[PDB]
Formats: C-alpha cells, structure tokens, sequence
C-alpha cells in the first residue's frame, strides 16, 4: 500500500498447473491500473498484462521458456488516471511474488486413464501422457517429455464391493496389478513426482472400473 | 571498484580520469568531445581551478603509451540544488578547454532519452561501473582501469534489503542502488563520477555516475548511484548553453 | 466438466480439469482464455516497443522508433546504423 490514492498489490501468489502459470493477486482494482513484470534472478525484466484492471495475469510464455529456472514476479500500481505516476523515490509502486520454479512446483494436473484393458489374469491399467503448455518448438510436450523420468505413479483399486485399498506403482506409465478372474475391480490413479518437496502427488484420476 | 576485471585497454573508451596538480581526483564520463559528467562531490575541496585536468584514453597510470589525451577542465557545473557535503544531486558537467580526438580509444557514451532510461535501460538487470578507485576500503587504488558488472535494484527493494544505518541518507529519486549486499563486490573512494553504463541491443548509454555507498562492498549494503534520467533535460540544456563567466558555475535545477 | 462453455476463445484447445480448465493457446495468444492477442501490444512500455533505441508511443496510430543523436534508422523502421565513425555507445575495438 504505502497508499494515499494508489494501493500496493499484495498476496501475490502463482496459480500453476501442467505448466500453465497465472500469477493472481489482491485487491481487485479500483481507481488504478496494474501492470505485471517478470523476470530471472540475472535476467532483465520482461513487462506483462500492461495496465489491466485485473487480478491475475498470465505468464505461461515466458515461464516455459525454462521450466528451469526459477522466476521472481511483481505486479506495479498506477492510478488509472496516468499510467506514469512519480512513486516517492521516483518509481512505481510494485510488489514482489515468491520465487517461482515450474519445474518443481506447477502442479501435476489430474492424471486420466488412457486405455487399459486384459492380457489375461491381470488388469494392464494405462494412463494418458497428460498435455503440457510448456510450448517446445512450436509443439507441446507431455509430463513425460518434461520430468522425464522424474515421473512416476500410484493406482489405487477396490474390488466387486470391495474390502481393502490396494495400491500399486511403476515409472512406466503401465500399471499392471494381479487380479483374480471375477470380481470386476477399478482404479483411482494419481501423478506423483517423489523427488518433490512440495507437490508430490497430484489428483485421484477419474475412477474407471468394469 | 571491489571486485572488479581490469577493463581490457579500448573497452571503457569513455572512461574519464580527473586529475588535480597531477593527484587523482576521481573518474568522470564523456558523453561528448568536450563535455565530461562527474560526481559533484568530488570538487568539494578543490582549491586550485586550474590545475584540473581531465585525462581521456588513459588506462595503466603507471607506464604512458601514446593513446592518453590530457585536457584542462574549463568549467565545472553542478546543480543549484546539490549542498556539498551531502548525498543529493551529487553530478556534474565538466567543460573541456579543448576538445578531445575521437579515436579507438577515446569515444563518448551515449545520454539516452530520459523515457528511454526510465522504460528500459532501467530493467536492464546489468551495467558496467567502473575506475581507477580502491580495490578494497582503505585499500590502495587501481593502477589499471578495473570494471564491475553489477545489478541494479528499485528503491524498494534496495530500502528492503540494505541494514538499516543509524542516518542512512535517504535513496531519493536522484540516486538508485546497483550491487550486491553479500561483501562481494561494489565501487569505491576514487570511482566518484565514473560510469555506470548500461548496454542496451548493441549500444551503451549513461545511466548511473558513482556518488557513495557505506563503505565499500560492506555486507548488507549496497552502493548508491546517481540515477542520471533525472538530468537529462538539465545536461543538454547546459550543453547547448553559452559558456559562463567562472569556472564553478552553479546550474539551477530543474 | 467445465470447458462446456468453451471459455477457450481465439481457437485455443481446452484441457479442463476438475472444478477448473486449462486453455491451450495458439502462439499469438496467451492468457487464462487465451483471450490476449500477442499483437495488440505494440507500445513502448511493453518491449521498448521493439525498437534498437528511441521509442515514441502515439495516438491511435502505430508507436514511431528514432535513433540516437549520430545514428539513422534503417529501413524497418525499428533499427538504427551508425551515420559517422565514433558514434556514442560503441565499442571500436571490439566492433
Ligand atoms: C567521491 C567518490 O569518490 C566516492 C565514491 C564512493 C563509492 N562507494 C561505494 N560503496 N559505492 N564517494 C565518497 O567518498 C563519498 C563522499 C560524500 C558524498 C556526500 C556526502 C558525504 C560524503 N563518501 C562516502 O561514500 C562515504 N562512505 C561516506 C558516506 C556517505 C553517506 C552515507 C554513508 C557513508
Ligand atoms: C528523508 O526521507 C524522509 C522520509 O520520507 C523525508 O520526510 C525527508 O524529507 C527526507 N529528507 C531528509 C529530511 O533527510
Ligand atoms: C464457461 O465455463 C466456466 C463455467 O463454470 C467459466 O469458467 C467460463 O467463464 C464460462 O464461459
Ligand atoms: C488445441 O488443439 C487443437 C484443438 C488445435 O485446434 C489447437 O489450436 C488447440 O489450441
Ligand atoms: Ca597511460
């Protein structure tokens, strides 16, 4: 804040899901415009969402470029009536984001069963290379292009009424539990990336049984 | 400059060194042939308005090749509202007698546009400071011009991060800090008035002059630089300006 | 669901999640609905307004660029070329 007529941005945190990132922010604007800058640690500042009377602001293109990097953020404060006002030591009004490392934060989306079906007396649960927006040569790349091999995964399954929870995981993108040869049994699955330190493990995949 | 590179002979062709009666004075820049900026405080003392001399194309100050070019300082212009003795409006415009030969060695840098220098050179995260200053605090001072790459910060940021002093000037808008605060590098004593010149798409321009900082690359601080986009308009109405009576002309401002 | 409304706009693809969506956009758009033109920017204060050096935003017509002092913008309208032999700002030895 430091306000009289123009108020700080605060609570700047990152929305970031397969990549698509969106910084978003408080307070809705009033009476002033915001304008979002973004940059690396040793990188010059790339201006974003110019003059918006908006509470996020989409960053994805310059994120992506280097999942690798770890990117600081700041939004700036203007009366809307001149989108150059003095600050007091000259400068703008602006607030910092927490650091961000796509990489290691943006969340894994919800996995979705890609096809599974019988090989015999086991059930080969399959898994779709979910879509990222981590643009790369004007394709996209999925989870698996990205991490790599810093992808694994968890299927949770119950049984013809069940009784237990039962889990199971592979690295692959292929799960393949043993089942008997009736009861009909389904599975829960969930991207996780165990070299994590923050968010690990994604969302229970939509359920899909017999 | 603490911590610095020696800047490869040719590579800091703008870079000015003050003399007086033969004693370093501090630095200074040529934004053109006869007009060099420096750092207002650095003439505090100056007792003998003569014996100021301005030295282009020099480098090493202990051996003398032929590429130096010596020039005594006409006049010296500093802001009506700079008070020696304090932090503010620490720049001024120095007057050849003669005009300098442009050569490999000897180039002005460029005075960009004030909007220029506030939407972009501003975030250009890096610049180039440097002097024949000291290489430490009460170290000794460079034989060889030194060079430092170091990052500029938003007065916010600055405010945020430095250890509050006991009277810290304040960081008004006529000064920005650039820097690290870790002890590892960062100007010194006899850098006042050098450049701190930032590159921009294969062109450099003047947008920082070294005035002071704590001591010199002190944990926690930062150095303090004349943010020059304030000065400007004030610059180039001087340099258009008919010459003046004395040597000490005291420039209003704005 | 949720991309039922397709809020995907400017062709964008739209991997919804739940409780929530996820626009893929084309390369000229960005933004939560890939609803920002990649174009619709072209003003000083966004990338120096893509000029080498001088940037001057105007009134309903395209921003101008200029060149510095010594220098002359060449014939795409955004780059400037050195008109003498010392110009400011250049390094003679390394060019
Ligand atoms: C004249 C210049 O050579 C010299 C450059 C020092 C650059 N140092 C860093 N760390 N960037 N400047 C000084 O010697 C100034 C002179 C001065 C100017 C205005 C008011 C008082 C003195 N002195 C300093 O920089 C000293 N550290 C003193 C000081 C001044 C203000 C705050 C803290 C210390
Ligand atoms: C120093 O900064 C304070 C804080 O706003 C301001 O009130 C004052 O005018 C500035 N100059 C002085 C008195 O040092
Ligand atoms: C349709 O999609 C969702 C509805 O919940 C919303 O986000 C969009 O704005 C709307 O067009
Ligand atoms: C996502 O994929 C398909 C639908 C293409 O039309 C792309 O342009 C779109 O963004
Ligand atoms: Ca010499």
């Amino acid at each position: 804040s430091g306000t009289t007529n123009t108020v700080a941005a605060y609570n700047l945190t990152w929305k970031s899901t397969n990549f698509k990132t969106i910084l978003e922010w408080e307070p809705k604007p009033v009476n002033q415009v915001y304008t979002v800058q973004i940059s690396t640690k040793s990188g010059d500042w790339k201006s974003k969402c110019f003059y918006t009377t908006d509470t996020e602001c989409d960053l994805t293109d310059e994120i992506v470029k280097d999942v690798k990097q770890t990117y600081l953020a700041r939004v700036f404060s203007y009366p809307a009536g001149n989108v150059e006002s003095t600050g007091s030591a000259g400068e703008p009004l602006y607030e910092n984001s927490p650091e961000f490392t796509p990489y290691l934060e943006t969340n894994l989306g919800q996995p979705t069963i890609q096809s599974f079906e019988q090989v015999g007396t086991k059930v080969n649960v399959t898994v779709e290379d979910e879509r990222t927006l981590v643009r790369r040569n004007n394709t996209f790349l999925s989870l698996r292009d990205v991490f790599g091999k810093d992808l694994i995964y968890t299927l949770y399954y119950w049984k013809s009424s069940s009784s237990g929870k039962k889990t199971a995981k592979t690295n692959t993108n292929e799960f393949l539990i043993d089942v008997d040869k009736g009861e009909n049994y389904c599975f829960s699955v969930q991207a996780v990336i165990p070299s994590r330190t923050v968010n690990r493990k994604s969302t229970d995949s939509p359920v899909e049984c017999m | 400059i603490v911590g610095g590179k020696v800047c490869p002979k040719g590579e800091c062709p703008w870079q000015v060194l003050l003399l007086v009666n033969g004693a370093q004075l501090c630095g200074g820049t040529l934004i053109n042939t006869i007009w060099v900026v420096s750092a207002a405080h650095c003439f505090d003392k100056i007792k003998n308005w003569r014996n100021l001399i301005a030295v282009l194309g020099e480098h090493d100050l202990s051996e003398h090749d032929g590429d130096e070019q010596s020039r005594r300082v006409a006049q010296v212009i500093i802001p009506s509202t700079y008070v020696p003795g304090t932090t503010n409006h620490d720049i001024a415009l120095l007057r050849l007698h003669q005009p300098v030969v442009l050569t490999d060695h000897v180039v002005p840098l460029c005075l960009p546009e004030r909007t220029f220098s506030e939407r972009t050179l501003a975030f250009v995260r890096f610049s180039l400071v440097s002097g024949w200053g000291q290489l430490l605090d009460r170290g000794a001072t460079a034989l060889e011009l030194m060079v430092l790459n170091v990052p500029r910060l938003m007065t916010q940021d600055c405010l945020q991060q430095s250890r509050k002093v006991g009277d810290s000037p304040n960081i008004t808008e006529y000064m920005f800090c650039a820097g690290y605060s870790d002890g590892s590098k960062d100007s010194c004593k006899g850098d006042s008035g050098g450049p701190h010149a930032t590159h921009y798409r294969g062109t450099w321009y003047l947008t920082g002059i070294v005035s002071w900082g704590q001591g010199c690359a002190t944990v926690g601080h930062f150095g303090v630089y004349t943010r020059v986009s304030q000065y400007i308009e004030w610059l180039q109405k001087l340099m258009r300006s008919e010459p003046r009576p004395g040597v000490l002309l005291r420039a209003p401002f704005p | 669901d949720q991309c039922a409304s397709s809020p995907c706009q400017n062709g964008g693809s739209c991997k919804d999640q739940l409780q929530s969506y996820i626009c893929f956009c084309l390369p000229a758009f960005e933004g939560r609905n890939c609803e920002t033109h990649k174009d619709d920017q072209l003003i000083c204060v966004n990338e120096n307004g893509g000029c080498e050096q001088y940037c001057s935003d105007h009134t309903g017509t395209k921003r101008s660029c200029r060149c510095h002092e010594g220098y002359s913008l060449l014939a795409d309208g955004v780059s400037c070329t050195p008109t003498v032999e010392y110009p400011c700002g250049k390094i003679p030895i390394l060019e």
